[PDB]
């Protein structure tokens, strides 16, 4: 089945890596110090990258994909209880965050009518 | 023998990890930390003082090299720099990595971490502080070591080593 | 306000810059105003570090009500006094607050505390107008007595004392700062203290070397004169390091340095210090006086 | 003792025991020779609030910066996670962060494991005062970089509340804009990092979309004339996922955006590729296969069944913002 | 199986990096309007892939046990999910309001409490 072609394409793909291990290993491998380490790394960086984006520019059956989905359903079933249980302890956390907001601003409010009473007071007495 | 990431095939889902260094008893500490507990793909680890590493004809890839460094001695410095010369510049693409141990304890530090800093940010290679010491510390330094292992191995799609490097890297 | 470029300054400092170089201090006599049976009581005796915030409201002119202040605080917490005197002549510039002692004598000194800043602005460039920076403390006596001033001192001036730490780094610089030192009359070899990491007690090596040698060696690795640079210190630890491998193929590099005497002073990780010659006593403080800044900071 | 002991025509600070003393001597107060029962007592924590006084400021600096130092060196546990807990309690109180912390935090980051106390660190990243993004990245956010792409999956999802807690402080303290839009730029290449590096698991998705939303109402809620654009990763992610909760919070988030938008070049023209994007996409879908079963096991209108099981974000959206099919 | 699919991605991986290694064989604005060009179009690659991918899923799925328990435990959980969203959104619309009038007055207070010392100052 499906099973055969995907081990075929696995073994087909080992013989092309073992061809790039071969072909690149033709290559004396480095040497540096610490003065010259820097731009050395650097030009090897941006080979790389140029390299590996070159690369990407470049680039079944039902039963397995009704297996992948069941297995999907089970993880997405098994593993929501813990991000509902976040969703409640935020649920209360923003309730008591609440309350001391309005006790907080209570508290100040008062503290403002005193404040300005005692102000107009001092203003008056002066 | 300078080391070469790309000489040979790796395993099945293997992977290798090397730790050089200068306390022996804190390296093995550390590698039972890291097979404390084993993920899918199955792990090696290899301990070594000093590189060149020694010959040996069955040697697997080494797909990650650690470099634990001790701020309480400059002589484990001049170990990681005489060790540095042994290892071609390919490796230093986000498949080396520092850590330093004991950098929380100021008075018990000998080098000043500006020094293992600017030695890391010269290279520009990840650099990491931990405390192997502390059991707890050690174990978080694990599953940090076996994940960025993980990613650097190539078992998760979508990224490689020089991706966490531009990941990792410092501003200055 | 202050608070904000505070806020930049430290965030400015990192640990990027080089390590500045440091002039290396000359002979310099007694001042003036130091009277010379104080220093010599001060000097030839073992002195415990300590960090300080800057002072709250400090005065340096109501020292009796301090005296009394600390002896009814000694005598709530349990035939002894305590004497304040205000010392001149060692504070690095005149920016840096004038130094004052505390003694307890029993009606024979018994405890003796000592604050005082030498060369520390910078802590005086970030400070308003009411502190006084004296962030330096040093302590000889019962440590019981310590405490007890400690104590009193968190209470009134809202501040505390932190035992400062001295690194390996820091020590073996200071050592070659001593030793670039020019004194006439070698009186004591120096010597240095090593302590092997291992949780039973182990080995604890001490190097000496002859003050001639000493000296010797120090000028072969001596390239800028009259400064010391990081390199020279790094050679002269090399070196030291290669002699002792050559002597017994020990590498000492691995081991944490724990105290460094030389002819002039002495020091120790843990806060201990040692003062034998005058001619250099002021610029040793203003070196250890930026170690309590560092530890601000 | 953690918090010192308090030592005392201005009123004394001993005779403050009750609130209307206080309201009635307020203007006569007296400053403490150590504030720390300060953080333990609210009665002079209202005074603090506004006395805006130099002095104090240093002390009560320097006092809670070496407290912070002496508790983390004798750490290495009980105590010292009471004593941060009560500091980020007082720290939820003036409406603006501490210094002392700040610095405490900067020094301590980059020796920090993520573990020691995880809760009490995260919660100070919160309250951080605002300042331009490039003096901070490269000291702080560094090595919260570090931590995140190396980290648990809940860490990930506890350090993106945590920056979005700074985000909602900084919004309020600020009712520039470049600063803020480098730092959505920023958590948005987390993010999508992120959401590569787990397997895209939802759990992860939850928390970004959640962040997501409470960015979206900056015009309406800080009348600041700035909106910043998802990456497409998340978007083609979240669009096209198994889940029906991530449809309903991606209608919600689109809906929003589409008011701020409405309310006040390159983000339109987005905007409308991937309104076309879910149109094509909607009016079936997998995740409704669910529903589609039940209308087996229970009518050529079924999309008022699933308005019935609770798809409120969806009426919105559909009613509110795409406007091809205004009638339900 | 699913470890035989797993060392197939993973020997994919390993090939395409070795044919970036040979390849590159052969200043700082560039290299990082590199890794950008690189994650965007990576991050479309993936897009397509995936899209296309679970998009076969889905119809295969339309072309058709623990599936009824599997969707009524969805379908309560994220009615449980919109529930604590409408809760959280009001919560957070009364913090919205609440903060912003708190700061106004904390402003206001400021500048009262300073008004009134300079004055008070200024008698004296």
């Amino acid at each position: 089945n499906t099973e055969e072609e995907l081990i075929r394409e696995c073994e087909e793909m080992w013989k092309d890596m073992e061809e790039c291990q071969n072909k690149l290993s033709l290559i004396g491998t480095e040497t540096l110090t610490d003065s010259n380490a820097q731009l050395s790394l650097l030009i090897m960086q941006v080979k790389c990258l140029t390299a590996e984006l070159s690369q990407w520019q470049k680039k079944l059956t039902e039963d397995v994909l009704i297996t992948l989905g069941k297995e999907e359903f089970q993880k997405l079933r098994q593993d929501l209880e813990m991000v509902l249980s976040t969703k409640e302890s935020k649920n209360e956390k923003l309730k008591e965050d609440l309350e001391r907001e309005q006790r907080w601003l209570d508290e100040q409010q008062q503290i403002m009518e005193s404040l300005n009473v005692l102000h107009s007071e001092l203003k008056n007495k002066v | 023998s300078v080391l070469r990431p790309l000489d040979k095939l790796p395993g099945l889902n293997t992977a290798t990890i090397l730790l050089v260094g200068t306390e022996d008893a804190l390296l093995q500490q550390l590698a039972d930390s890291m097979l404390k507990e084993d993920c899918a793909s199955e792990l090696k680890v290899h301990l070594a003082k000093s590189l060149p590493l020694p010959s040996s004809v069955n040697r697997p890839r080494i797909d990650l090299i650690v470099f634990v460094v001790n701020l309480h001695s400059k002589y484990s410095l001049q170990n990681t720099e005489e060790s540095l010369r042994h290892v071609d510049a390919s490796f230093f693409l986000g498949k080396v990595c520092f850590l330093a141990t004991g950098a929380g304890r100021e008075s018990h530090c000998s080098i000043h971490r500006h020094t293992v800093v600017k030695l890391a940010h010269t290279y520009q290679s990840p650099l990491l502080y931990c405390d192997l010491e502390v059991e707890g510390f050690r174990a978080t330094m694990a599953q940090r070591l076996v994940r960025v292992l993980q990613i650097c191995a190539g078992h998760v799609p979508g990224v490689s080593a020089l991706n966490l490097l531009s990941l990792l890297r410092s501003s200055e | 306000p202050l608070q904000k470029r505070l806020e930049s300054v430290r965030k400015q400092s990192s640990f990027i810059l080089t390590p500045p170089r440091r002039k290396i201090p000359q002979c310099s006599q007694l001042q003036e105003d130091v009277d010379p049976q104080k220093v010599a009581f001060l000097l030839h005796k073992q002195w415990t570090l300590y960090s300080l915030t800057p002072l709250y409201k400090f005065s340096y002119s109501n020292l009796k009500e301090y005296s009394r202040l600390l002896n009814a605080f000694i005598v709530a917490e349990k035939n002894i006094k305590v004497i304040f005197s205000t010392l001149l002549g060692m504070k690095g510039t005149q920016r840096d607050p004038e130094a004052f002692l505390v003694q307890i004598v029993s009606k024979k000194v018994l405890w003796t505390g000592w604050f005082c800043c030498v060369f520390g602005d910078s802590l005086l460039e970030t400070v308003s107008e009411d502190f006084t920076c004296l962030p330096l403390f040093l302590a000889n006596g019962a440590e019981s007595n310590t405490a007890i001033i400690g104590t009193w001192f968190q209470k009134t001036f809202d501040c505390y004392f932190s035992p400062l730490a001295i690194n390996a780094f820091n020590l073996s610089w200071m050592a070659a700062m001593w030793t670039a030192c020019k004194m006439d009359h070698y009186v004591a070899t120096t010597e240095f203290l090593w302590s092997v990491p291992c949780s039973p007690q182990s080995l604890d090596i001490s190097f000496a070397i002859h003050p001639e040698d000493a000296k010797a060696l120090w000028d072969s690795v001596h390239k800028t004169p009259g400064e010391v640079t990081q390199e020279e210190v790094d050679l002269f630890m090399d070196c030291l390091y290669s002699h002792f491998h050559r002597h017994f193929k020990i590498h000492l590099s691995a081991t944490r340095l724990v105290r460094v005497s030389t002819s002039v002073a002495s020091a120790h990780t843990d806060g201990k210090i040692k003062i034998l010659c005058h001619k250099y006593l002021i610029g040793v403080l203003a070196y250890l006086t930026e170690l309590a800044i560092f530890q601000i900071e | 003792s953690v918090i010192p002991v308090l030592n005392s025509g201005s009123f004394p600070l001993e005779q403050l025991q009750s609130f209307p003393q206080l309201l009635q001597n307020i203007h006569c107060l007296e400053l403490p020779s150590q504030m720390g029962s300060v953080l333990n007592n609210s009665l002079l924590l209202h005074y603090i609030n506004c006395v805006r006084d130099e002095p104090v400021l240093l002390r009560f600096y320097y006092w809670l910066s070496q407290t912070l130092q002496e508790e983390c060196i004798w750490y290495k546990g009980k105590e010292f996670t009471n004593f941060l807990d009560t500091i980020i309690r007082a720290e939820c109180f003036l409406q603006e962060g501490f210094y002392s912390c700040e610095a405490f935090l900067y020094k301590s980051l980059p020796l920090w494991d993520g573990l020691c106390c995880r809760s009490q660190f995260l919660q100070l990243v919160s309250w951080i005062p605002f300042s331009s993004f490039s003096e901070v990245k490269p000291l702080l956010f560094d090595h919260l970089a570090q931590l995140f792409f190396t980290s648990t999956i809940y860490f990930k999802c506890s350090v993106l509340q945590s920056l979005k807690e700074l985000l909602q402080n900084w919004l309020l303290w600020l009712s520039s804009m470049n600063s803020v839009s480098k730092l959505i730029h920023y958590v948005g290449w987390l993010s999508t990092t992120a959401m590569r590096l787990e397997s895209n698991n939802t759990f992860l998705l939850h928390f970004i979309l959640d962040f997501y939303e409470k960015v979206c109402d900056i015009y309406i809620n800080y009348n600041l004339p700035l909106v910043v654009l998802f990456p497409p990763g998340i978007f083609y992610s979240a669009l096209l996922s198994l889940d029906t909760s991530i449809l309903n919070q991606l209608c919600f988030i689109m809906h929003r955006y589409r008011k701020n938008l409405t309310a006040a070049s390159k983000t339109y023209q987005e905007f409308n590729h991937y309104l076309t994007s879910m149109v094509g996409c909607l009016w079936h879908h997998p995740s409704f296969l669910s529903y589609a079963v039940s209308f087996l096991l229970q009518w050529s209108w079924y999309l008022d069944y699933l308005f019935s099981q609770g798809l409120q974000g969806l009426k919105l959206f559909i009613r509110s913002s795409v406007h091809h099919s205004s009638i339900p | 199986m699913t470890l035989l699919l797993r060392l197939r991605a993973q020997t994919k991986q390993q090939l395409l990096e070795y044919k970036s290694m040979v390849d590159a064989s052969e200043i700082e604005a560039k290299i990082e309007d590199l890794e950008n060009e690189i994650e965007e179009v990576k991050v479309a690659f993936e897009i397509k892939k995936l899209a296309l991918d679970r998009m076969r899923l889905s119809t295969a799925l339309k072309k058709n046990s623990v599936l009824m328990d599997n969707m009524k435990h969805l379908l309560e959980l994220n009615k449980l999910i919109m529930k604590s969203q409408q809760e959280s959104w009001d919560l957070e619309e009364k913090l919205l309001d609440i903060r912003k009038k708190r700061l106004q007055l904390k402003q206001a207070s400021e500048s009262k409490l300073l008004e009134i010392q300079t004055e008070k100052n200024k008698q004296k």
